[PDB]
């Protein structure tokens, strides 16, 4: 009959005229009294409602709504091996997440799914339970809950069908285990779905280049136990029979290179027929052709066999295409270091043809840099011309500033503390700066470096550095070692090719020591520069000016800045006074380090470093004792501490020198005073040599998300400081410190992160091969 | 984390909250409302002190995200254009986010996206809305965006000049007068693409530009 | 000198092989079809095709290779021009 | 007044079909001395048969399989010389038609007929060939009847 | 030390966008086309009548 | 390890020791089927006892004695090693003068019973893990590959090789056909039990009773792995996942099906149809019409061997070594019996008025009263 108005009883998805956007009765007109089903059908397929109830008890239409409820919190419980992280993502892909409506229909979709999901992993007495919980004012909350019962441990694999190889020489190289070793604790017998087919590639690659060419799998199973408990996986092959390449020939649309991709070609006659080989040829000809800029060519390889004579005559069929053209180059991500430090690392200029590995070196020059995190490229063609393509870097600043502070010890001394700041990347622009100082009741220290890499757009790199050292015991200034010393140093370098670099500069600095404890390397020092002090007393004062030139060399293939994966780094450094200076000497320092990766993901490391060190002085007079080497702590032989290896110094008989009082300054002195006694107190040689062996592993308690900021290595280390110049008379009594072969060593796992405040080095160390006056330190925490 | 209550006291204690302007307890009380009365008598409110309430404890992903949820289901209302307002705010001040400001470093030739995604926000709303109270400081925003995309473009064009690579100098130059030329960069880049067909020696070419630059002097 | 160049390509590079397949007649897109979208093209007035092929390999002399084309205001060729360049520096 | 009487995968059922079902097809048999049980397991029965039909029905739209309309018209010109509204009849036909022709579509793709049990038959009773075709479709269909219940969602609103 | 000038209805960034420079539009030498008209970043004319920098109040009103 | 959560609830049977049986003797044939799922089980004749092993060993023994009489090893000698695993699978089968066994390598031996001599080894398209089937002078195998092989009783000459099918996530141990007036009737891995001509090989009739309508056909293997038995016209069937089918010989027409199902393996006594279900549910049921006389649920998950109808008893096995007897009326823990901590998986069998059964490692007891 005749309606009045539409009524409606469902208030929150529902619209003010979209849900008469859909009725046909526009209240209008006489109803059909049958067309009313037609309603109600077409308003549930509108897909926003549950329940529809249509009543006229009065003269009016009153559409009885039930939508359907918002879910409003995601609670599961029960799982084990499927983490929240990607459930989440599961869950929001399938179109269900707090906030919209729900649909029945995706609950079953999702209960398939993820039961789906472990009968491939291989809990087969699962099942998960999604129930909704009704909650007022229409909402509903979701609970699943997870039975995972357990995973089936995988019994035998049989290859049934060979009859040249042994299934266990087959079945060793699966990624999927037979049998695991009894007394190892390498793997386990889980059934991954995917590393079937892997397995099942493993083998056909495998029989594939050994020659047999007329291979092939004709059925694989998966049997199971009437428990779900064992897998038992069989694989079905042809044998078939070896072959050898006949021949292997060329065609195609070929550009002009034809010659090299001719002798690609060329194979040794007489070969076996290679899959592998055949992918090889396949590759290097796509990579020679992209050097010329054909950078998408078809090249498609047919093993036109003879099975009559043992003979394959490959067809390699090559069609290379248009020379492309980069358009422009992009950068994305490079929030804050400016876009210059990014563009002059590039090697594949902007408009010009496309050099496809002069992309990947370039990638390979932004990543060495030392300050992106994930660099990724991307050469995607644009949407117009036939040949144009816009290369995107996408790249992920990181952290590269190091912090340092603390203090010089727990006594109150006052104001007194320790600071430190280095910035590779200073606000993005490229210049490396660094500025530490420590003040203490001990020493005044202060020192400022500022180093530009590119000078000039070639890599000319200018360097400047100052220091500023007069510490004059802080202490005391009177009848107290008292050492002034500072200097300037200013560089530049260049570099040679794509992996080196040479740097030369000047400098000057002058020392100020007066005070000066007696003993054997200082005095035979001061008698070298021309100085005949006494023993007993010390009022001696030497102050000299060095004016040193100073050079280097770096080579660096490097494939990452921030604890590499791979690669080699070798860094020489050097000095020598110039004439004129009141010090005539020479020194010379090699550093090393380099990594070798043994497994396919770059997770396994071997890590060798060493360093080696050697300085003189020339014309008669010594090497000042100031610049003498050390070792010890970290970054050298770690475990004993920081500057206590190698030679001990000899005190003379030291006794009523200026000013000494009771109790303390207790170096040598003593009423009854005897002879030259052994100390502790570590001086440093001049001939370094140290070596330090690292297995780097993956840290077994995190993610993926987070596992490439922590770094754990297992490390042996050995080391050796020694003099060069020796006395046979005054060391009669002691130890020879000119013997290089007594090498301390040590061995100790080290925890490496990098933190907000910079990167942390956690070590234990335990020594083993020690000497006298080392002081060995288990624990060793640094930034 | 919210006692149980009714809607008002509740909106009340959150609007308070707002007032004093405590974002980290405010956008809980806001959360709590909004998840246990979704679709009520006021929503939209909810949706509203989200936004804004987001936008000041620079919290931008999460607004971005409301501000992209909220776009959809209220197409038409008195206040879409401060939710475009809002998205193209969000925008601009995520680009504009470093330490820079304290030292003085001309963010010009970072990253551009965020400029970018802005400029395409504040030209639909001075497109679609023009009599907005708005309009203005968008419009003002917009010429800043402009001059800051023409003074990266200018950035890379020298330092391709300063590498050598004079085709890149070209095309760069030529794409900055195409679509940004009514800036002070592009007059300042001209000179640039003059020396770029002179290097090359294309007289022929390198004329003209002169020619233009002799014009625009003033 | 000492400071190593980096090779330096600046445009696209065309072979005398193609370069003898263009002549007076063909329009806009046989050329496109023989030798590619040329890189840099003329924005101001008539609509000129340069290609120009540039290399400096690092110390040494730069060369440099231009084909000027005219095109009249109706999609066919006027007029070429093959300059070996290397003129003056 | 109107209401739904089920809710199945996407599609829904409605009070009036099964309402109208209940009574218009067991007048005709009652002259022919049928005692139907009573009027609720009844009515547990008419929704078996129709929660199915919707699924057959829906799943024909799934695939995509439509019916001609001169299929109609010669099937009533069938039906005229054989034996609501005109409009709700013609309706009622037209998804009547695909409802049926579906089962039909399925069973004759999934049945196997091998030619050794109608020499058997043949050698126990042309028509063999025929009876084993009926019991094959028989039993396939009540198969896929069986499978299809399974994997719908369906609700009782009453 | 201080927040923002009262961190209510004023706007996270700094007002140093109103400094910028007014647009003045190349135009076209002798007898040669220009090719600016072809541009996509186009601001279009927009009167005052409203607030600028700080004192946009911004609220959900 | 944090994940090992299984559901299953297996209890021990109250003490009842209404009678007292006793071990005859042992053998220890070795290392015999061990974890690995297998069907290895001895089989009698002419008061013999013909034993096997995965190692390829092969026993003879004596009844009420155990004294070895001969014993081979069938190690890989014709390969590369001469010393690998033959890995026998298939069931010890004797019949007239040889004795059949099967391989997972694809091998099928026949031994010449007291001399200890191969006859013939031959070789059958993928892995054999049925029963030999010996009949009217030819010998059945269902490779597990679907393909149904069979061989000359004399010497190898594959006849005939018909053709199944595989679905990918089949259960193991396919079952051996039974013979009957020249047909074959034989299960699939698919949940169709098939009857084949048994003169050249050619199919009459393949009909389906694995009516697995679960929600997650992925796990709803559904096929058939036990040996179909026959009385008079009417054959038996279980698939694994239920319905439980009693079916014409003569044609595809099934008499009736029970939902119950879901078997491995079942005996029938001409009256009263004894099987276990995946549930070690024992019970018994009417070949008339399928109802269920009587039902034991005591045990669950306790993964039971096949039922032996033994003086009366339902002797069976279990994973935990005791062996269980059974009432033949509404079921009874008549008697338990602990004879080995080893375990049990395989079928016992009892024939001649004996007993024999085989753990997994101390291998062959005989159990009687």
């Amino acid at each position: 009959f005749v309606v009045k108005d539409i009524h409606f009883e469902g208030l929150q998805r529902v619209a003010v005229g979209a849900a008469l956007l859909s009725m046909p009765v526009r209240t209008g007109d006489t109803v059909n009294d049958e067309d009313i089903s037609n309603t109600i059908r077409a308003l549930f397929a509108t897909g926003n409602f549950e329940d529809v109830c249509v009543l006229r008890d009065g003269d009016t239409l009153l559409v009885q709504v039930k939508e359907r409820p918002t879910i409003a919190s995601i609670t599961f419980s029960g799982n084990k091996s499927v983490k929240d992280d990607m459930l989440k993502q599961n869950l929001e892909a399938s179109g269900v997440r707090v906030g919209e409506s729900l649909d029945r229909t995706t609950i079953a979709d999702i209960e398939k799914g993820l039961e789906d999901f472990y009968y491939s992993v291989g809990k087969y007495s699962a099942s998960v339970k999604a129930v909704v919980t009704p909650l007022p004012r229409n909402r509903v909350d979701l609970k699943l809950v997870f039975q995972e019962g357990v995973s089936a441990e995988i019994q035998q694999i049989n290859i049934v069908g060979n009859h040249a190889f042994t299934t266990d020489e087959l079945i060793s190289h699966f990624q999927l285990r037979d049998e695991v070793p009894w007394w190892n604790v390498v793997g386990d017998r889980k059934y991954q779905k995917q590393k079937l087919a892997g397995d099942l590639e493993t083998l056909r690659s495998y029989y594939l280049d050994r020659g047999y060419a007329r291979f092939n799998i004709d059925s694989t199973q998966v049997s199971l136990t009437p428990d779900k408990k064992g897998i038992y996986v069989t694989v079905n092959i042809t044998e078939g029979d070896q072959y050898k390449l006949s021949g292997v020939e060329v065609s195609g649309n070929l550009a002009g290179h034809s010659a090299e991709i001719e002798q690609l070609t060329k194979i040794e006659p007489g070969e076996l027929y290679n899959g592998t080989k055949v992918t090889k040829m396949e590759d290097d000809i796509k990579k020679l052709l992209g050097r010329y800029g054909y950078a998408y060519p078809r090249v498609q390889s047919m093993p036109e066999i003879n099975d009559a004579d043992k003979t394959v005559k490959l067809r390699v069929n090559v069609d290379a295409g248009n020379r492309f053209y980069v358009r422009k180059i992009r950068f994305e991500g490079n929030d804050t270091s400016k876009d210059a430090v990014l563009r002059r690392e590039m090697r594949q200029m902007e408009g010009a043809w496309l050099g496809s590995d002069l992309v990947d070196q370039g990638k390979e020059r932004l990543n060495r840099l030392g300050f992106f995190e994930t660099v990724d490229t991307d050469t995607q063609r644009v949407p117009g011309s036939p040949d144009q393509v816009d290369v995107v870097y996408k790249v992920k600043e990181r952290n590269t500033g190091s912090f340092n502070f603390g203090i010089g010890y727990g006594t109150e001394s006052g104001v007194s503390f320790q600071a430190g700041v280095q910035q590779d990347n200073w606000l993005g622009t490229g210049y490396a700066v660094g500025i530490n100082g420590t003040k203490n009741d001990y020493q005044t220290y202060a020192e400022l470096s500022v180093t530009n890499p590119y000078f000039t757009v070639d890599g000319v790199s200018l360097g400047g550095r100052l220091f500023y050292n007069d510490f004059q015991a802080d202490d005391a200034d009177l009848s107290d070692y008292t050492n002034k010393s500072y200097g300037t140093d200013v560089t530049l370098g260049f570099p040679i090719n794509e992996y080196n670099s040479l740097r030369a500069g000047l400098g000057y600095v002058h020392n100020s020591l007066s005070n000066m404890q007696p003993q054997v390397a200082m005095w035979r020092y001061l008698y070298s520069m021309g100085e005949h002090p006494s023993t007993s007393d010390q009022d001696n004062s030497f102050k000299t000016d060095d004016f040193t030139f100073n050079y280097g060399w770096t080579y660096n293939k490097l494939d990452r800045g921030y604890f590499p994966t791979d690669g080699s780094r070798v860094n020489l450094t050097g000095k020598v006074t110039i004439p004129g200076s009141d010090n005539e000497y020479y020194k010379v320092t090699l550093d090393t380090a380099t990594y070798v990766p043994i497994d396919d993901d770059h997770k396994w490391v071997v890590l060798g470093r060493t360093r080696w060190g050697y300085g003189d002085g020339l014309g008669g007079k010594e090497m000042p004792f100031y610049e003498n080497f050390y070792a010890g702590g970290s970054s050298t032989v770690r475990g004993f501490q920081s500057n206590t290896i190698g030679p001990k110094a000899v005190y003379f008989p030291h006794q009523a020198s200026n000013y000494d009082p009771d109790y303390d300054y207790e170096c040598a002195t003593q009423d009854g005073a005897k002879d030259l006694c052994k100390s502790d107190d570590a001086v440093g040689g001049n001939a370094m040599a140290v070596a330090s062996l690292e297995f780097i592993t993956p840290t077994p308690f995190i993610s993926d998300k987070y596992a490439n900021s922590v770094r754990t290595s297992f490390f042996w280390d050995m080391g050796t400081v020694w003099d060069t110049n020796w006395d046979s008379s005054q060391y009669s009594g002691y130890p020879d410190y000119s013997d290089p072969s007594n090498i301390r060593m040590s061995a100790g796992i080290a925890l490496q992160w990098m933190s907000p405040l910079g990167p942390l080095v956690f070590s234990y160390a335990q020594p083993f091969k020690k000497y006298d006056g080392d002081k060995a330190e288990q624990f060793q925490f640094n930034i | 984390e919210v006692p149980d209550n009714p809607p008002n006291e509740i909106y009340a204690t959150a609007q308070q909250k707002l007032q004093d302007g405590n974002w980290r307890q405010a956008i809980t009380q806001l959360e709590a409302l909004d998840n246990r009365y979704p679709f009520g008598p006021y929503s939209q409110q909810v949706q509203l002190d989200l936004i804004y309430a987001y936008y000041k404890n620079a919290d931008l992903p999460l607004a971005q995200a409301a501000i992209d949820r909220f776009i959809r289901l209220n197409p038409t209302h008195p206040n879409i254009d401060y939710v475009m307002y809002m998205r193209g705010l969000t925008n601009m001040a995520l680009d504009d986010s470093a330490l820079q400001g304290f030292f003085g470093v001309d963010r010009s030739d970072r990253d551009p996206q965020h400029a970018r995604a802005a400029f395409s926000d504040f030209s639909k709303l001075v497109r679609g809305y023009p009599n907005s109270q708005y309009t203005t400081d968008a419009t003002k925003r917009l010429v800043f965006l402009k001059d800051r995309l023409a003074k990266y473009e200018y950035s890379v064009a020298e330092y391709y000049t300063e590498r050598g690579a004079w085709v890149a100098v070209v095309n760069r130059v030529e794409g900055m007068l195409r679509d940004y030329p009514d800036t002070q960069a592009t007059r300042d880049a001209l000179p640039l693409m003059e020396n770029a067909y002179r290097q090359m020696q294309m007289n022929a070419q390198a004329e003209k530009v002169a020619k233009i630059i002799a014009a625009n002097s003033s | 000198r000492v400071v190593y160049r980096p090779d330096i390509n600046q445009g696209n590079y065309l072979t005398a092989n193609d370069v003898s397949k263009i002549r007076v007649g063909m329009t806009q897109q046989q050329v496109a079809y023989a030798l590619g979208t040329p890189l840099m093209s003329d924005p101001f007035g008539t609509n000129t095709w340069f290609y120009v092929f540039r290399q400096q390999p690092g110390h040494e002399g730069v060369t440099q290779q231009t084909l000027t084309l005219t095109f009249n205001s109706s999609g066919v060729l006027t007029n070429i021009d093959n300059k070996p360049a290397l003129s003056g520096n | 007044v109107d209401c739904v009487a089920a809710v199945v995968n996407n599609g829904v059922v409605l009070e009036s079909d099964v309402d109208g079902l209940m009574q218009s097809v067991k007048l005709n048999a009652a002259q022919a001395r049928q005692q139907l049980p009573d009027d609720a397991t009844l009515r547990h029965q008419i929704m078996e048969r129709l929660i199915m039909d919707q699924i057959i029905l829906q799943m024909g739209q799934k695939m995509g399989v439509k019916i001609s309309d001169e299929q109609l018209d010669q099937a009533i010109a069938n039906i005229a010389k054989q034996n609501l509204n005109y409009n709700t009849y013609r309706n009622q036909i037209r998804k009547e038609m695909i409802i049926s022709e579906v089962r039909n579509n399925e069973v004759r793709r999934r049945i196997t007929i091998l030619p050794q049990e109608v020499e058997s038959l043949a050698q126990q009773v042309d028509r063999a060939y025929r009876m084993l075709m009926n019991r094959k479709f028989s039993e396939e269909a009540a198969s896929w009847m069986q499978e299809q219940r399974a994997s719908a969602y369906v609700k009782i609103l009453s | 030390c201080s927040s923002d000038s009262r961190y209510k209805r004023q706007v996270s960034g700094d007002e140093a966008y109103l400094e910028a420079a007014p647009l003045a539009e190349l135009h076209a030498p002798a007898g040669m086309i220009l090719p600016v008209t072809s541009g996509d970043y186009a601001i279009p004319v927009t009167n005052g009548s409203g607030a600028v920098g700080k004192a946009l109040d911004i609220r959900p009103p | 390890n944090s994940e090992e959560d299984v559901v299953k609830m297996s209890p021990l049977p109250t003490v009842e020791n209404q009678f007292t049986p006793t071990t005859a003797w042992s053998t220890s044939v070795g290392s015999g089927i061990g974890n690995f799922y297998s069907n290895l089980h001895p089989a009698l004749a002419d008061n013999v006892v013909y034993a096997a092993d995965r190692a390829g060993l092969v026993k003879a023994l004596n009844a009420d004695d155990g004294k070895e009489i001969w014993s081979v090893s069938l190690a890989e000698k014709d390969g590369w090693f001469s010393k690998e695993p033959a890995l026998l699978s298939g069931g010890v089968t004797v019949s007239g003068g040889h004795v059949y066994i099967g391989s997972e390598k694809a091998q099928v031996y026949a031994l010449n019973t007291s001399d200890g001599t191969v006859a013939w080894q031959t070789k059958v398209a993928g892995e054999a893990l049925s029963r030999p089937v010996v009949s009217d002078g030819l010998v059945l195998i269902h490779t597990s590959n679907g393909q149904l092989q069979a061989l000359n009783e004399a010497d190898g000459a594959v006849k005939w090789t018909v053709n199944l099918d595989m679905p990918s996530l089949s259960l193991r141990g396919e079952s051996a056909p039974t013979t009957a007036f020249g047909a074959a009737v034989v299960g699939g891995d698919n949940g169709r039990v098939s009857a084949v001509l048994m003169e050249q090989g050619q199919m009459i009739w393949q009909q389906r009773i694995s009516q697995a309508t679960g929600s997650t056909e992925i796990d709803r293997l559904s096929d058939v792995d036990t040996t179909p038995v026959v009385v008079n016209g009417v054959v038996f069937a279980l698939a694994y996942n239920g319905n439980l089918t009693a079916l014409d010989l003569r044609s595809g027409q099934i008499m009736w099906k029970r939902e119950l199902g879901s078997v491995n393996d079942f005996i029938v006594d001409g009256n009263r149809i004894y099987l276990v279900d995946q549930n070690d549910r024992v019970m018994a049921l009417t070949i008339d019409g399928g109802v269920t006389l009587w039902t034991q649920s005591d045990l669950l998950h306790r993964l039971l061997t096949s039922p032996v109808l033994y003086n009366g008893n339902l002797v069976v096995g279990d994973s935990e070594g005791y062996l269980h007897w059974i009432n033949v009326e509404d079921g009874r823990f008549v008697a338990q019996q602990k004879v080995d901590s080893s375990g049990f998986q395989t079928e016992p069998v009892a024939a001649d008025g004996k007993l024999l059964i085989q753990a997994k490692d101390g291998t062959v007891y005989s159990i009687t009263r």
